């Protein structure tokens, strides 16, 4: 029972064959011998960052009981992919082999966001009625306070040091915690309506906050008082994300159809404006290369942008990457697997494109013929 | 509490280029290796010569050139770092280089960037000499050049110069306009091997004409966009601008665009492109680099332009261009008949050396990155021709490995007697990449062939005579009993049996006289002159005991007790009057430590009659106890001159009129010519502590001497003021000269450590430890030979080894060539030592094209079996006798199996017993695609001694004790307490070993990404992971487990990794691909650790290439728990060692370093601490203990007696004492190899 | 952007100085006005 | 005193204290079983012996399944083996 099997192990093998000796990073040609030189999506960066594309689609996947997916989330090495469902259970999936069915009965409500610590050691996950759990990387109870917020925990986040961790519920209300114990710390008072959602800078002391008031409020970990805000939006602001490595830029994507990207460098100075028609549902940064990021619309249609080389439209676009509105991205650590989920009550994966492959970008993602991931085969390439 | 320092110094050739940068007389090759600029004279015959080397704090990435105004001497532009450059010129009045100006656009590059900078910024010189462009990625930092100042202000934009540049590939500066003229090549849509099918032709190219227009306070450039091309090929990467236009070198096409933007021919490489002149060609060739070298020949006079390409494979393509629109662009492939590429791969440079008025016998220097640079004669370019091997600098490519082991001292009796080398391990590293890899061994020591091995001769020191050069009379003495014997050397012996000699007293000197038809022998208290047959002639009794004697042709000097000077001179008529020579009444008052008469022409710009170079004239040379070195010759007419600035050991030195504190540090002085072929004059000095100083006297200007302080290439010998007495005291010191050793002119020095001086003549002279034996005489024997005798009256006659070996960087080099024509084992990697068996073993790698087969029998589909392929793996191990250097057996691995580490270990058989074997452990990955599962195994190997074949070292045999193949890539192996760590794909598994050969795991732990390497110290491991550093795992063995200690708290792509116990505390050394050497604690008591699971980082150290390996060795104690230290080898060729210290001696050379950084000045504006400290890491270690730069310490030791005290008195009293103890000790940290088992 | 003159020491280098990054738990302390909307 | 190997095996480190009282490590990993602990004051020495301490989740005769995978959520109190011996695997 051969499955399909996607490790970096044999490329890493390869790059540090080629970085120990000296040896250049040759260019990949377009034929199937030269998969064995793609480099793993580390080892990309500058112009080559192209080949870090998720454009290749390899594995859907669904759990027996077919709930609605809140929230994926990948673990901080990447070796496997933890699903939330509706009931409050964490199903896990292998990253090599995308295949289990491990229910394991997480919360008692929905859970509908969970965040790993940067140091990979810890885990936090909040739930439909305000409870977080935080949790250890083999999944044993670590803390669960309860009624940590009145209504459903929308996002939060690690701080960098992962001693704090900041959250968000469908309250108008922003609160930092001490992670060792758990303490309320101070509360982020502001906001008008609903906050959406939550992220602290990666490097930085900076919380970034999104709300049904038509604006994204920058935040004090410290000193707890809105330091500064963001009036561009025209509707309900759904998420803001900084960016992973660096933190020197900042999304935010609203329910008026534009997404805006600010270089907190140069006070809150705008980069991109993209309005387009239909809704943008959830975003991603790239966790690899910065300026490339991917945008999820309520019919699918996966966005890829790239800062560096288009400023008003994708660089890449799935129109149908899934059936229904895509609610959930995650992106590998490693980089090489994007795992999208949508209210279809699925779960797909995504890989680099290969030098050669027949489907290419016309595929039942690309294009609509029916749907399926060919889990019959021994390759990542399928003729015809 | 680390230090850094150089063990081998950088030897891949980087950068190249032609100029006048310190002479205009002739041609000079600069070339930088990695951090050092060398100064090369081409000669006639191809061979290059050093005149000047120097040493950069930071790694060079560019060089250029521009004119000044009313000089022939070229400025010289240096970029380092990231987004630097530095205007140097040449200062001939010093002799030393002097920065004129500064430019830092590092900080403003990152004031408009998007996404991380890229590592490296590329330099850009237009062939006008007006500005010069710094392009890192998407931002163009600008230069403009005067035609007051000699640089206006700085200005960089990023695409205000045209709308449409996105995303830049290459920038170059056009040929043939009267404005600064550049042209771009920039994809706006970025296009990769998987995009093709969807964006076709996404490559655009613009030609702009810049209006530079320089103000007093800031710098404004309009462009003006001279045309502009939409449609391109996605592979293109470089620009080669021509007379007419550009050449466009893609991976697979070549474009020519001329200077109106129109794009006139294409040439076709591959059957990996397709679709406006498109010339096909068949030719399977690749520029699969990012950046292909080649070189642009102006015509001459005449219509002959040459365009040279380069492949990774060293392949050399010649580019015909002709025009009336250009006609007949093709591409053409020269041949090597003899394969003298075959070695090299991966080409940096290339340079044309001579003029020669013509572009038809070519003269080109071509640096490498595995093999050897090469200067190469091309004589006729056709589309008969042929190409020879001028000169070469010695690379040891990338080290790929590092290993202890026993090259010499194998034998412990040669020739009947001793091994002068017994006990001796050396460095053994792989190198190169491919063909020419091979075995480096990095010698502690140099190794002297033995020819005879005689016995009992001496007993305080001999003399060889040589009556014709027959090798007659080899006088021996007995400073003990104070009696001397004659011998005969032509195979007789047994004393002359009665030849007039003294015979009863302690001979001082005795040497061939006047023309050798004289011999004068100088007792302690009696001088005598004999003849070919010995009969006594003249006696000049001495009423006071001689303590020096130098004797040239006519004059014989006799130095006494109370220091009286005196210089006799043979009668050229009838001898046997030896007349009294007048000195300077001045003599008598200055009291002399030590003389020798002398043969320079140091002095012909001051005596009167003579302003020639040639004719050296014969100088009377005395040492003051004032450590002043003064000398007058024959006609001396009172006047006595000297070299100033000997007593205070200045940098720089000049002949003057001597004028009239007794503190004699200088015993010896010598001015002879050091070299290989191209003999220098060199002025050495031996001091009372053992430390040895050079000078060197320019060719021009004969009168001056200067010294190298940037340049760390002298070996640290002793210390002034009585520290390291231990070198100095058993044995005395003396400097013996030798002209000929082995054509080498070398300087012996004797000692219980013996040195010797060798120069190549494309390096400075270097000191190397001789042999592993004390020698207390050295003699001239035969031709080109030595005699020695050690402190156990043993006498051996030496040879200098010059087949495989090279005296320059500073410690000897052994090439061993495993791989002859009859087999070629490609790169070599993982080399190993066994121990018990004396036997080396090394693991082969040679590629093989990949076939990407799926999980079943079958490939997959995409395979083209029309189309040139990627590179597989295919590796073995080989067992190497160091007897012999030849491979006894060999082992072959499947397809696309590469071994990833070897290890020969001990292994603990038994649990009760606690019996061990030296096994061998081959961790075995299978290399293949990403779609594929990972697989491997392991292997176990036995050593057992077998009936050789009826050939001697043939002995021994490779039996298998275990195999197994594993889920997921074997990419490492280590041992723990006696069992075997292997990793798999996330997974690091234990294995216990039996007596039946019975392996089963015992113990498992999980890693993130992946392993790049695996250390153990004791049942201690540390991992390292290919994106989040490393973790700490502790094992135990009746329960087995695999506790998780400590995990980094930076993630980095480690590279390799070794312990830095440093007594009580535990660090960890790891190197990433950024070059950075980061030092890690296991702290579990500091209250932000979380209790020893967070890994401290300490210090982050930036390297100049690539870590490759590391390894743990022993410490050598001069003076006073076992110590450790680490060593590793570098992808440009060099090796380093992290020698740990305590706190006193960390505090004293940070102080030391501070104190040298603040005071002295460094080469090209080059600040250590930024080239080092400015990383990515800055802000996570420790600010005041960063890791230390012995190359910044060692210019301690370069600085004038006054000023190294002075500089010791920052931090400690008698600082200076210690401070030059532990410098001593770090130098000799690695003798630790010279007493083995 | 520096022009040579011989006259110093320690001033003919590129300077040094990067200011020691002050950083907490919650991260690092930064100027909190630079943030401005503006 | 070997160059190729060199004695690692016994070093003072100054962490081994830390490293006894947590995780109950010591840096001889073949020493002889304490024979005076019980399955936590049993030991006579204390935390700080010598002699090799046993955890209760040593003493089990079946692996965990959940440990194999790493997804074990009881650390110690498990009742299967937490040692990864093939002679015993379920």
């Amino acid at each position: 029972t051969q499955r399909r099997s996607v490790d970096v192990s044999s490329p890493y093998i390869n790059l540090y064959y080629n970085r120990r000796h000296g040896l250049p990073n040759l260019v990949v040609e377009p034929e199937t011998s030269y998969t064995i030189d793609i480099m793993p999506p580390n080892a990309y960066r500058g112009r080559d960052r192209v080949i870090n594309l998720p454009s290749k689609f390899t594995h859907l996947s669904s759990n027996k009981v077919k709930h609605v997916i809140p929230a994926i989330q990948w673990t901080p090495e990447g070796r496997r992919l933890v699903v939330a469902t509706y009931s409050g259970e964490f199903s896990l999936w292998n990253a090599s082999s995308f295949t289990f069915e491990t229910l394991m009965q997480a919360h008692d409500s929905a859970v509908t966001t969970m965040k790993y610590s940067h140091d990979s050691d810890w885990m936090i996950s909040g739930d439909a009625d305000g409870m977080i759990k935080i949790w250890q990387p083999n999944f044993s109870m670590v803390k669960e306070i309860d009624a940590a917020h009145t209504e459903s925990i929308r996002d939060m986040a690690f701080s960098s040091n992962d001693s704090k961790f900041v959250t968000c519920s469908d309250d108008n209300i922003l609160k930092i915690w001490n992670f060792s114990n758990g303490k309320q710390e101070r509360v982020l008072s502001g906001h008008h309506w609903d906050v959406k959602s939550c992220d602290w800078h990666p490097e930085m002391g900076l919380i970034a906050s999104a709300s049904k008031d038509n604006l994204v409020k920058l935040w004090d970990p410290r000193s707890g008082n809105c330091i500064s805000s963001i009036l561009k939006f025209k509707h309900t602001v759904l998420k803001t994300r900084f960016q992973p490595t660096k933190g020197n830029l900042l999304m935010a994507i609203s329910k008026d159809k534009s997404c805006r990207v600010f270089d907190i460098r140069y006070s809150m100075k705008e980069l991109m404006c993209v309005r387009d028609e239909t809704d943008y549902m959830t975003l991603e940064w790239h966790p690899i290369n910065e300026s490339m990021f991917t945008l999820a619309c309520y019919d699918g249609s996966l966005k890829h942008f790239d800062l560096l080389q288009n400023l008003n439209e994708p660089i890449l676009t799935i129109p149908y990457a899934h059936d229904k509105c895509i609610t959930s991205l995650s992106y590998n650590p490693v980089g090489h697997i994007f795992a999208t989920a949508a209210k279809d009550r699925t779960i797909r994966f995504w890989t680099r494109a290969r030098p050669i492959d027949p489907n290419a970008y016309d595929d039942p993602t690309y294009n609509n013929k029916k749907i399926n991931g060919w889990f019959f085969g021994i390759n990542n390439d399928i003729n015809a | 509490m680390n230090v850094y320092d150089d063990v081998l110094d950088a030897t891949v050739v980087s950068h190249s280029l032609a100029t006048h940068f310190t002479t205009s007389d002739y041609e000079e090759l600069l070339v930088v290796r990695t951090n050092i600029l060398s100064v090369y004279r081409p000669t006639r015959d191809g061979k290059l010569y050093l005149t000047d080397e120097f040493k950069f704090h930071g790694l060079i990435t560019d060089i250029g050139l521009i004119p000044q105004k009313d000089s022939p001497l070229s400025c010289l532009l240096l970029c380092t770092g990231v987004a630097k450059i530095s205007i140097l010129k040449f200062n001939t009045l010093t002799n030393s280089i002097d920065t004129l100006s500064l430019h830092y656009y590092e900080g403003k590059f990152k004031g408009k960037s998007l996404v991380e900078l890229a590592k490296i910024s590329t330099l850009r010189m237009d062939p006008g000499s007006s500005c010069a462009l710094l392009f890192n990625n998407d931002i163009i930092a600008f230069l403009p050049f005067h035609v007051k100042f000699t640089a206006p202000s700085v200005v960089l934009v990023a695409s205000e110069l045209y709308e449409g540049a996105k995303n830049i590939i290459d920038i170059q500066f056009l040929k043939n306009f009267t404005k600064p003229t550049i042209a771009l090549l920039y994809q706006p849509k970025l296009v990769w091997a998987g995009n093709t099918t969807i964006s076709k032709l996404p490559t655009q190219y613009v030609i702009l004409t810049l209006n530079i227009q320089p103000a007093e306070s800031a710098t404004k450039i309009e462009s003006t966009t001279i045309a502009f091309v939409k449609e391109l090929p996605w592979d293109l990467h470089t620009i080669v601008p021509v007379s007419n236009g550009a050449i466009i070198v893609g991976t697979n096409e070549l474009a020519f665009l001329d200077n109106t933007g129109v794009l006139q021919s294409t040439v076709l490489l591959n059957s990996f492109a397709d679709k406006k002149i498109i010339n096909n060609s068949s030719l399977e060739i690749m520029f699969r680099e990012k950046n292909t070298t080649s070189i642009w020949i102006p015509s001459s006079k005449n219509n002959d332009e040459t365009l040279l390409l380069m492949d990774l494979k060293s392949n050399i393509y010649y580019i015909q261009m002709e025009a009336e629109l250009l006609i007949k662009f093709d591409i053409f492939k020269l041949p090597i008949v003899n394969d003298l590429l075959k070695e090299n791969s991966n080409p940096k440079c290339i340079t044309r050396l001579n003029a020669t008025n013509s572009n038809k016998n070519m003269d080109l220097f071509i640096g490498f990155g595995s093999g050897n640079a090469l200067v190469l004669r091309l004589n006729n370019l056709k589309s008969p021709f042929d190409i020879e091997l001028l000169s070469s600098l010695r690379n040891v490519g990338p080290i790929t490995s590092l290993t202890v082991g026993k090259v010499s001292s194998i034998d412990d009796v040669v020739k009947g007697l001793p091994n002068p080398n017994k006990n001796e391990y050396s460095l053994v590293a792989t190198s190169g990449n491919g063909s020419g890899s091979h075995l480096t061994v990095i010698q502690t020591s140099v190794q002297p062939e033995i020819e005879l091995a005689l016995k009992f001769i001496s007993i305080t020191q001999i003399w060889n005579l040589k009556i014709k050069g027959r090798d007659r009379y080899l006088i021996t003495t007995d400073s003990t009993k104070s009696r001397s014997d004659i011998y005969e050397s032509d195979n007789n012996f047994k004393l002359h049996k009665g030849g007039r000699l003294r015979r009863d007293a302690t001979t001082v000197y005795i040497s061939m006289f006047g023309e050798e038809k004289r011999i004068i022998q100088v007792t302690t208290n009696h001088l005598y002159l004999y003849d070919t047959h010995f009969r006594r002639l003249t006696t000049i009794k001495f009423d006071y005991e001689v303590i020096h004697v130098s004797v040239m042709d006519p004059y014989i000097l006799v130095t006494v007790s109370r220091g009286d000077i005196k210089i006799f001179e043979l009668e050229e008529k009838n001898k046997r009057k030896l007349l009294k020579v007048d000195l300077p009444e001045i003599l008598n008052e200055m009291v002399i430590t030590s003389g020798l008469i002398l043969k320079s022409n140091m002095c012909n710009e001051f005596l009167i009659g003579l302003s020639k170079s040639q004719e050296e004239q014969l100088l009377f040379t005395f040492v003051t106890a004032d450590n002043q070195i003064i000398f007058f010759t024959k006609d001396h007419n009172d006047r006595i001159f000297q070299l100033n600035g000997v007593d205070q050991l200045n940098e720089s030195l000049y002949i003057s009129t001597y004028q009239l504190v007794p503190d004699p540090s200088i015993k010896q002085v010598m001015i002879n010519k050091l070299g290989h072929d191209n003999k220098e004059e060199y002025l050495t000095i031996l001091t009372f502590g053992g430390e040895i100083y050079q000078y060197r006297k320019l060719p021009q200007r004969r009168s001056r001497f200067y010294r190298n302080v940037t340049r760390n290439d002298l070996a640290i010998t002793g210390a002034p003021d009585n520290a390291y007495a231990k070198g100095v005291s058993s044995i005395e010191r003396i400097m013996h000269y030798f002209p000929d050793y082995n054509g080498y002119s070398v300087i012996f020095v004797t000692g219980s450590v013996p040195y010797i001086l060798i120069k190549e003549d494309d390096s400075t002279p270097k000191i190397f430890k001789f042999g592993n034996i004390p020698l207390v005489s050295v003699t001239p024997w035969s031709e080109r030979s030595v005699m020695c005798v050690d402190d156990i009256k043993n006498a051996r006659v030496y040879t200098l080894t010059t087949d495989n070996m090279y005296y320059g960087n500073k410690l000897p080099l052994k090439q061993i060539k495993i791989s002859n024509v009859l087999d070629d084992y490609k790169t070599l990697q993982k080399l190993v030592y066994h121990e018990r068996a004396q036997l080396f073993l090394v693991s082969y790698c040679k590629r093989v094209p990949y076939e990407a087969l799926g999980e079943d029998g079958e490939k997959v589909i995409g395979y083209d079996e029309n189309v040139p392929h990627a590179e597989g793996f295919q590796s073995g191990i080989l067992l190497i006798n160091p007897k012999s250097w030849k491979v006894i057996d060999k082992i072959d691995f499947p397809k696309n199996s590469v071994v990833n580490e070897m290890r020969s270990s001990m292994i603990q058989i038994n649990s009760k017993t606690k019996r061990k074997r030296e096994y061998i452990i081959a961790g075995v990955a299978n290399a293949t695609t990403e779609d594929t599962p990972p697989t491997g195994a392991f292997h176990i190997y036995d050593v057992i001694e077998v009936v050789p074949e009826p050939k001697p070292d043939t002995n021994y045999k490779l039996k298998e004790i275990f195999q197994e193949e594993v889920s997921g890539t074997v990419s490492t192996v280590c041992e723990v307490s006696g069992r075997f760590m292997i990793s798999q794909s996330q997974k690091v598994l234990v294995r216990d070993i039996q007596e039946d050969n019975s392996v089963i795991p015992v113990a498992f732990l999980d890693i993130p990404v992946f392993v790049t390497d695996s250390k153990s110290f004791g049942n201690l491991l540390i991992i390292g992971d290919a994106m989040q550093g490393f973790q700490f795992i502790g094992f135990d063995a009746e329960p087995y487990r695999m506790i998780s200690l400590g995990r980094s708290m930076s993630k980095f792509q480690t590279m390799s990794l070794e312990f830095l116990v440093n007594g009580g505390d535990m660090y960890f050394a790891a190197t990433d691909a950024d070059r950075n050497v980061h030092v890690l604690k296991y702290a579990p008591d500091e209250p932000n650790s979380l209790s020893g699971q967070r890994l401290v980082h300490c210090s982050s150290f930036t390297l100049h290439s690539t870590n490759s390996c590391m390894m743990l060795l022993p410490r050598n104690e001069e003076f006073g728990v076992p110590s450790f230290q680490n060593v590793g080898g570098q992808v440009d060729g060099s090796v380093f060692k992290i020698v740990p210290l305590s706190e006193e001696k960390y505090r004293r050379l940070y102080v030391i370093q501070q104190q040298i950084i603040d005071r002295e000045l460094q080469l090209g504006g080059l600040n250590p601490r930024m080239e080092r400290l400015a990383n990515d890491f800055y802000q996570m270690g420790h600010s005041m203990r960063p890791m230390l730069d012995f190359n910044v310490i060692r210019r301690f030791c370069g600085l004038a007696i006054d000023r190294r005290k002075s500089i010791a008195q920052k931090a400690g009293r008698h600082a200076h004492f210690e401070a030059w103890r532990d410098i001593i000790n770090i130098e000799f940290s690695m003798r630790s190899l010279c007493q083995g088992k | 952007i520096i022009i040579q003159p011989s006259a110093a020491s320690k001033h003919k280098m590129f300077p040094f100085n990067p200011a020691k990054i002050k950083k907490d738990d919650y991260g690092t302390v930064v100027d909190f006005t630079m943030f401005l909307p503006d | 005193m070997s160059l190729i190997h060199p004695d690692t095996a016994k070093y003072p480190f100054k962490f081994e204290p830390f490293l006894r009282q947590e995780y109950s490590f010591s840096l001889d990993p073949d020493r002889p079983i304490c024979e005076f602990y019980n399955s936590p004051k049993s030991c006579p020495r204390g935390p700080l012996c010598p002699k090799k301490h046993v955890l209760p989740i040593f003493q089990n005769k079946i692996v965990c399944r959940h440990w194999l995978r790493g997804l074990c959520k009881k650390n110690d109190q498990c009742e299967y083996l937490h040692e990864y011996n093939l002679r015993k695997m379920p």
